[PDB]
Order: structure tokens, then C-alpha cells, then sequence
């Protein structure tokens, strides 16, 4: 079974034939209906799991992701997922295909676009196949979806049996708050998929509170997700895969066995997990 | 606005007691200015950044007067450098050390998180402030804040000191940490976009002469 | 001598200044009776003649403004041209000599501050009682502050564009931005309790 | 596979450098035909590998020469006057009429080859091919046009001042008016003397050695006597005498150097510096 | 045969076979002054060829001062020749040139001091001392009869030779052992030469200047040119070779030596030419 949106792509015209498909993922099943590959080819991130006990082998197990941008970037380089105000200049969706452009326009809600969309097609072959009626089936699967999660999901727990803030814990942070309401202002669907790649940084549960790390990584942001410190410099990433400088000042020491010696000892790895919010679950 | 009275006199004790500069010269606290300087009255925090709320009324004044007389430069090692040259006689250095160093690195932070956000302080304060020159006064306030701070750091940390014999130990990241400020300048880009002209446009150069 | 193109850039400061928003009181500043005696002009820092009116420790005395260690902006001091050269368009009409004016200006800044390291004492030459500790760079700013003092008479007719030149911002950032690395080298030396 | 524009033209067998890689407009051969030089390379590198390879060249100005002869490359301004391409092919005389922008004069060729009936029965086909060729040629780099598509801005400067001349400067506007491959080759044939890069300034000689005029560019001193030229004259009328006077060596004992020779050696030539160059840290 | 002074030690590159006025290995030349032994070509129209000593410009760029110094004034040597890092060997010869006999004599002493010195080991050490010693007395062009220069004279500065000009650093440089007087005689090519009909500019600007502190290598102005070359950091910044490979062209094309020859003072011959001469006597103005 197939439920990578990008794995439904199709060709309305028998030119192009999209021949980089997705990511085996795309037949797996975490809701995400997103292929790793798709990930990073428009978003820069990898998902990844943490498990955690239940005081037990019996294990809550939260998928995240991890961020793949450089020091380097900076503004819309950073710019992780863009609101509706600046999507269009943040992915030049006219260099994207028109499909992907339709769809993001049934993202954002873009009515008018989807309009001028029809109405070019009134004419095309592709209407003259009605294959406009797969992306009215890519439309059933979304309003199933989203049946499943607007009315659903966060509207459910204001039931009071579950919450995430996403609001900073330090209320030093000023650059957070209203960002957390802002979160309201996004596509139910979009908040799903935001909030499960992004880990808490505390969970209540009336046993106890577990705090999972020091200090929140990520940052709520004016127009969508960026991969910024919430302050000081930008942590390191490794991200290991025209002339430029190339200058990095290595140590000099040419001692090698040292490694073979401490392969025993943990390789740590350097991945940025994404620690943001207050979770709160009953019992 | 009850116990002041003492620390007035204390900015100004020991620098009357010496009279003794004979290459670096202070000034006293800079204890000497006008009321803008008097407004500097409460325990403001080094800690992050300004709390824009506190300085409405210090805006209101400064909207009285020009700001396009503002060096960008915090002058970093250059003005702290030399009031620092000073230590204890032989003892306590450990203590010396940690609170010179950890304010030093402190104060780094402090301006290097300025520079990363900017422009959400300078928004934020324009968001009441819809003064003309309001993005001249952020920049002023900033530097006069911490020199407040700084101020009553000062005024706190004073103290006999007498001993003088530079520790190169200290002087040596001074370098390092100076030029990261400088280069935090270089990485402001000043952004030209069409918008100084609305200044005064240095004075015009004042026919050459200022 | 004459004031002939202080005149000149007169009448021209007149033209662009059609507004005042007087009456902004000016705390910051208190500049007492400037003087201007810089007519030798000179390209280069060596002069005696310079050196001449060591008296300035008369008026210090009274009136000091010491600045210890001083650093300068050029990015910050020539920032305003950058904008001024467009009245006419489409031609390298000054920009072509302002690029290398701007190129010796920062070799300059580079060569002098290697050259401080001696030309201290050939001031203490010129006078024993020296004080050259900050006259040194008072006249290292000075002589350059009296280059732009002509140089701006040598442009005239500049005005205020609202279009930035990208390629002179980033040589003015990539310049000034080792004009201030110059400065780093600066550092004493065991003066103990001075 | 020969980029050489005399390669184009149509004895005057090329060099067989221009059939490789480098794109230069020119073989080596007819380098010497008006220009007087050689190219060249500067192996340039961090500690390891070489990086950079940097092509220059060296010029065999006499030293002798004066005027004309100490200009390199006549300006647009009486290059005519300069080559008297009447000396020449038309072909020749077609193309640097090109390059030129002489269109008025391609206009009288045409004007004189059309009546012509060896021009429609078998040389227009010649002229319209290699006219073609060669304009495209130029298209392939005009990075005044055509999305820049060869190379970028660059972020080269050529007219720096000297320390103590005038604030003056001037006639890069001619240097763009020329066709663009000339201030490519330009480009090809002189280092600066200093390179910023993002981090850094590097600088290679402690001074230039030529100069632009409006008339051309011009091997010259900045100042006082021309260096000596020992021009190699291994290479390039008998119609009529040609006469030369030069001041030459005698003298024995050159075995001397019979046991020197294996010592470390400094070749002599002239390079071109003049100008600045910089690296971004970003395309900004 | 192998004539190093530094064959004095108690190995010399096989250069120092050679008898020839460098009178060093390149080893011990790079290992102390970090230079190479070098000769400049030169040729004429007719293709006739003549040749003129040269090393190179070696020490590292960045550093300054001392850095810069490759050798120290006599007044300032040791500052360089820091001897207690030196091998007393080293040390003694140094204070032999820098004619330092009251170190002499104190190291005449110290043999004593040394009491091992009773195994006479003094006789080899001293034997080596006269090796030494003799090179010297040979170098002296102050012997009376020595043979000097009849065409020629060096100068360094331009003004200095066109006008026999009192330069002060031509004075040190007279008032510099005669042996160091001819090591640099020796070792510098003149940025001009006149000839008894001709003049030849080799530079329009010499390659560094020279200072009463010692053989200075620094610019007249402006930064210095490139030079290329445990708890410790290579720190090697790199570039972004990126091997766009171009050589199936540029292996044809002339590859400019990367290197920083001198062109130091004003020589001049303005005497019947004669100069093939070709002893390496000291040759004294
Ligand atoms: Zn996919
Ligand atoms: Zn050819
Ligand atoms: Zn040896």
C-alpha cells in the first residue's frame, strides 16, 4: 500500500515522468505520508525515534526528526516551512511542477488559485482525460485526513485529556509566546505533522514530570518553521554530506592508533533532535 | 530612590583618594553628566536583552535630542582593557580571575546576541515608539544600558586593588574576543537600503568641519 | 589660501538643506572653537611641520578630550559618498577614481599603523615632551580627516540616491573590515602601575 | 577543435595549442603575428597538491622600442593606423574590423564583394561562414551579455593607483567598450598583485609593471629607464635591407660555469601585473 | 673538495665539494639563514650567456622582527644567536667572526672549566679551531698584498653608487668583519648595474630592505609577499582545489618560477671590461 502524497504523483502529459521516486518509507505506515526522501529534498530534515520506558519494557516510542542546515544560512536559508503570506516566494513554485504547485495551493487554501488552475485546464488534454479527477481523489484522501485530524486531534484534547504547549519554557525567551497561539493559524494537517516531528521539552504526568533536556533547541517562528538556536550562536552541525576557501586549522597530531584503542568507547553521535514545548497527558 | 545617597559618594571615594595615573586615565565613574545619565536608577539585568517596557519614558526624553552622533563600535578592549590592569596584592587572584573572566565572557555573549537579533529589539521597540529617529535611539540605548550596568557593576565590584602588573594570562583572549565583536560589526552589513537618508546624513559633514 | 570651495560645498550643503527639525537640543555635542590650520594637506604622516604646533597641550590642558586607544570606522566615515554619486547616471563619472581612492586609503591605514611602531619616537624628536602617546593618532585621524576635507571639494555636485551600489557596498565592507583587523595589534608591555 | 581565429581564417599554420582545452582566440603561433607574447602559468597552491595554476604571460618588448612600439594593444582610436591592415589580408582586415565594431568598413568590403562574380560563385559562402563563426565565437563569452554565461563579475579591479599619482584613473570605460574576449585575454594575461580572500589579502610582487593608456595598454616603467629586454630572438622585410645596430657580448672563459650549472636557476621573463582581484564570501 | 665552514663541525651537503665563494653547504646555509644557494642567468641578443650568485628569499611570511631578521648586527647577535640553545662549537665560531675575543678567551677558559677537558680533547677541538681560523685569515682582504677590485664597485643604494654617497648602512656594512662584508659581496645581486658604456635596471623596486639591526629581510613598504613552504595544531587553512583539470593545455605553457630573487643595491663597472678574472680573491673596492 502506497500513502507518500509525493508517491501519488502523476503526469497529466507524457513528457515528464518524475523518475526519482520516493523512499521505500513511503509504503510504511507513521501517518506521516511522507517519504524520507521528499523530507529532505524540501525540508532538510531526516526523521528519527527516541524510545522511551514505560518504567518498563513496555516503551512509549516518539518519532522526531533532526535538522540537516549549516552554520552558514541565515534567514530564508533557514526558513525551514514558510506561512501562507511568503510560501510562493519562499519555494518559486513556478519552478516546481504544476501539480506540486496545486497542491500546495489546496495546502494554503488558495481557492483562487485552484480556480485559475481549472480554468486553464478547461482546455488542456489533461482535462480532456478528466485526470484532473486525481487530484480530486488526492482531494478524498485530505478530507479524510482532515476529518480525522482539524475536527480532531488538538479540538479532541480540548477535551482537557491531553496538551502541548509549544511556548518556551524560559520566559526569558521573549522572542516566544505569541508564536504558540500563532501555531493556531495553520492547516490542522500542518500542525499534526509540525508537532509530531517536534519532541517536548517536559511531560506531565501526574507520577512525576520528566524533563528530556537542559534547553528547548528550537524556535516558533513569524512565518514557519526556521532551524534557529532560540539564542546565542548557532550550534555546531556536522552535516558530513568553484574555488573557495576550504581552511579548517586541524590539530596537528598524527597519532592514529589511539582510535583502533578507543573504538570501545561510545561514538557519540552529534544529530540535532528538535526539543521544544510543554507536553501534559492524563494519568 | 532611598539608598543611593552612599554609592554617590562611593563612584567617587577612591578615585579622589588617588591621584596616581601616570599612562591610563579614568574617568571618575564617568560620574559627571547630564539627566540622562541621572535616569540610570534601578537594577536593571546584564543577563538578556533590554526590558523595553522600563524605558518609555527615557524614550520620550531622548526624542528631545539628535542621535546621529552614535559610533557603532563598542570599543570593546579598547575602553575596558585599561580598567582592568588592576589586582589584588598577590592573594585572592582565583576570585579576581573568576569574576573578571565570567563578566568579560558574559559581556561578549551579551553583545553577540545584540547583533544576532537586532531587529526584533529594534521592532519591538518601535511597535509604541513611532518616533522618526527611534532605530538611532534602540542603538544609543543599548550601549547606554550596559554602560549602566557596567556602572553599577563598577560601583559594586570597587575595591582597593592597588596592585598593577598586566597578567598575560588575561590578555591574551582579549584579542580573541575583541575581534569576534569587531567582526560582529563586520557582520552587520549596516544594510543600506534606502533608508539613512531620512538621517541628517552625517551632519552634511558640517561644511567639513565637526 | 582662501575659503574659495568652502564656498562652494556651502552653497551646495545650502541646496540640499531644504529642512531644518531645529530646536532638538544637541547634549552630545561640545565642540569648542575647532580650528583648521591643516593646509599642508600632505598625503603622507611624516611632517614636522606638523609636529609644529606641539602646543596643543596648551588647549588639551584646558579642554582635553583624550581618547585613549582610538579606533576608527572607516566603513562608518565614508558610508555617506556611496549614496551621493548618482545626480548623473549610467557612467563612473567619480566612481571609477573613488574605488582606488579608497584602496589607498585603507593601504594607508594598513602602512601607518606598522610605521607607528617608530615614527613615536621621530615625534618625541620633534619635541622631548612628546606627550605623542595620543598625539600620534590625533594627527593619524587629523591628516586623513583633511584628506576628506578636500577630497569632498574635489566631488561638489553629489546627492542622495536611494539605490545602493551593491558592488561598492561589499568593497566598502570587505576594506573595512581589515581596517579595523589592523587595529588588534595594538598592546602594552609591563608599564606596571602607570 | 583549433579555437584559434587565424584557425578560423581559411600559408599560416597555427600552433597547435589552440586545438586543446584553454579556449584562447589565438594559437601561440600568431600570438607573435601582432602581440609580441607568450602565455603562460604560475603553479599556485596551499601546502599540497596545486591548486590553482594561474595563467600569465611575458611579453618581448624591445627595449629599444618607443611610441608605438611600446604600446601593446592600440585603443579602438587608430589600431588602424597602428596595424595598416592594408599590409594585410582582407580577411584579416574583415575581422579586426569586427572586433573593432569598424561595421562601416565590413559595410564597403560588402559593398565592393557583391558586383564581384568570384564573390557569389564561391567565396560568400567563405565570408557568411566565417563572419558567422567568428561572431559566435564572441557570443560564446560576451559576459556583458548572455546571462554573463562565462565566468561571473569576477570582482576584478585593473585600475588601481599607484601610491603617488594624481587621484585620477580612467578608460575602463574603453576597456568595456572593447570587445569583450580582449578584456577576457586581459584577464588571461595579468595577475594582479593582490587577492582578497573572504578572510584574507595575499599579495605576490612588491611592483606592477604596466600600465593603460586610452591609447592601449603600453609595457612601460612607471618610472625612470626601461628594464633591458634580452628578447630571445629565436623567432620573427627582405624585399628591402633591413638594418640593425645592437650592443652584444664578447668574451671567453664561459666554462667557468661548467661546475655552477648545477646550481638553482631564476628564468627572467617579464610578467604582467597590475590590478586587484577579490574573493566573496558571498554572492551577495 | 668538500669546503664548508661548516665542515668545521665536530653533514655538509655535497655541494661543499665544490670550491666556490659560498664557501657553505645549502644544508647549513638553509639550516642557519634559511636561504638557497642559487645563480641567475643571464643572457645577451647574440645569446651569449653570463651568470651572477643569488639565494632566494626563504623565512616565513607572517612572522616579524627577529623573524624578519636573517642576520643579526654584531651588536645584536646573540639576541638571534641565542647560545645557550647553541652547541659551544657553534657559539665559539660566531664570536670568532663577530671577532667577540673576549667570548673567545672566556670559552678558552671554559675548556679549562670543562675538566673533562683533561682527556685532551682539547687538541682535536682546537686543530678543528685553525681549520677554522685559516678561512678567515684567507678572507681578510685588509692583507696587504691582496688583489682588489680594478672595474668594480657595489653600493646599496641607488644614489649611494650614483653619487658615492655617505649611506650609514654602507658604513656598517664597511665596518662589518671583512668576512661578512664579502659572504654578502658574495651572496646579493644589485637591482642596477652600470657598465663603462651601459646602465641595465634589472627591477623597477629591489626585493628588501636592509638595516643597521642586520640583514633585514622587510619590504620598503606596503605587506609582505606570499612565501610558501604532540599538543600542537597543524592549522594548515586550505583551498577549494577543485581540479577542473586543464594541464592537457597548460603543460605547454611557460611556468613562472615561484620564487623571491634578490635584486639588492647598485653595482658598477666603469673600467675597461675584464672581469672574467675568475679568482675568488677578496676583491675589495
Ligand atoms: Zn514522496
Ligand atoms: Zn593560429
Ligand atoms: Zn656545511
Amino acid at each position: 500500500v502506497n500513502r507518500c502524497i509525493f508517491a501519488s504523483i502523476v503526469s497529466f502529459d507524457a513528457c515528464i515522468t518524475y523518475k526519482s521516486p520516493c523512499s521505500p518509507d513511503a509504503y510504511h505506515d507513521d501517518g506521516w505520508f511522507i517519504c524520507n526522501n521528499h523530507l529532505i529534498k524540501r525540508f532538510k530534515m531526516s526523521k528519527m525515534v527516541l524510545p522511551i520506558f514505560d518504567e518498563d519494557d513496555n516503551q512509549f516510542k516518539m518519532t522526531i526528526a533532526r535538522h540537516l542546515v549549516g552554520n552558514k544560512e541565515r534567514g530564508i536559508k533557514r526558513i525551514l516551512i514558510p506561512s501562507a503570506t511568503n510560501y510562493q516566494d519562499v519555494f518559486n513554485l513556478n519552478s516546481m511542477m504544476q501539480a506540486e504547485q496545486l497542491i500546495f495551493h489546496l495546502i494554503y487554501n488558495n481557492e483562487n488559485a485552484v480556480n485559475t488552475i481549472c480554468d486553464n485546464l478547461k482546455y488542456t488534454e489533461g482535462f480532456t482525460s478528466n485526470t484532473q479527477r486525481v487530484i480530486h481523489s488526492v482531494y478524498a484522501t485530505t478530507k479524510s485526513i482532515l476529518d480525522t485530524t482539524n475536527p480532531n486531534t488538538f479540538c479532541s484534547r480540548v477535551s482537557r485529556d491531553e496538551l502541548r504547549f509549544f511556548d518556551v519554557t524560559n520566559a526569558r525567551a521573549l522572542r516566544g509566546g505569541a508564536g504558540d497561539q500563532l501555531f493556531n493559524n495553520y492547516s490542522g494537517f500542518l500542525q499534526n505533522l509540525i508537532r509530531r516531528a517536534v519532541a517536548p521539552e517536559y511531560l506531565q504526568i501526574d507520577t512525576e514530570e520528566l524533563r528530556f533536556r537542559n534547553c528547548a533547541t528550537c524556535i516558533i517562528d513569524e512565518t514557519g518553521l526556521v532551524a534557529s538556536v532560540p539564542d546565542g550562536p548557532e550550534l555546531y552541525n556536522p552535516i558530513r554530506s568553484r574555488l573557495q576557501i576550504r581552511n579548517v586549522l586541524k590539530f596537528e597530531g598524527d597519532t592514529r592508533e589511539l582510535d583502533r584503542t578507543l573504538s570501545g568507547y561510545e561514538e557519540y553521535p552529534t544529530y540535532v533532535p528538535l526539543f521544544l514545548g510543554y507536553q501534559i497527558i492524563n494519568s | 530612590l532611598e539608598d543611593e545617597d552612599f554609592l554617590k559618594l562611593k563612584a567617587l571615594e577612591f578615585s579622589k583618594d588617588i591621584v596616581n595615573e601616570k599612562l591610563q586615565k579614568i574617568i571618575v565613574v564617568t560620574d559627571g553628566m547630564k539627566r540622562l545619565y541621572e535616569y540610570c536608577n534601578c537594577k536593571n539585568s546584564l543577563e538578556t536583552l533590554p526590558s523595553a517596557a522600563n524605558y518609555g519614558s527615557l524614550l520620550k526624553r531622548l526624542n528631545l535630542y539628535n542621535l546621529d552622533h552614535i559610533e557603532m563600535n563598542v570599543n570593546f578592549y579598547e575602553l575596558l582593557f585599561p580598567l582592568t590592569l588592576y589586582n589584588d596584592n598577590d592573594n585572592s587572584d582565583k576570585t579576581l580571575s573568576h569574576q573578571l573572566v565570567n563578566y568579560i565572557f558574559l559581556a561578549s555573549n551579551y553583545f553577540q546576541n545584540c547583533a544576532k537579533n537586532f531587529n526584533y529589539m529594534r521592532e519591538t521597540f518601535n511597535v509604541f515608539g513611532p518616533f522618526k529617529q527611534i532605530d538611532f535611539m534602540v542603538m544609543f540605548v543599548i550601549k547606554f544600558n550596559f554602560l549602566c550596568d557596567m556602572r553599577n557593576f563598577a560601583k559594586l565590584i570597587d575595591e582597593l586593588v592597588p596592585n598593577k602588573q598586566p597578567n598575560m594570562r588575561i590578555h591574551s583572549v582579549l584579542v580573541m574576543r575583541d575581534k569576534i565583536v569587531k567582526l560582529a560589526f563586520s557582520n552587520l552589513q549596516f544594510q543600506t537600503f534606502s533608508k539613512k537618508d531620512k538621517s541628517r546624513n552625517t551632519k552634511h559633514l558640517q561644511r567639513l568641519i565637526m
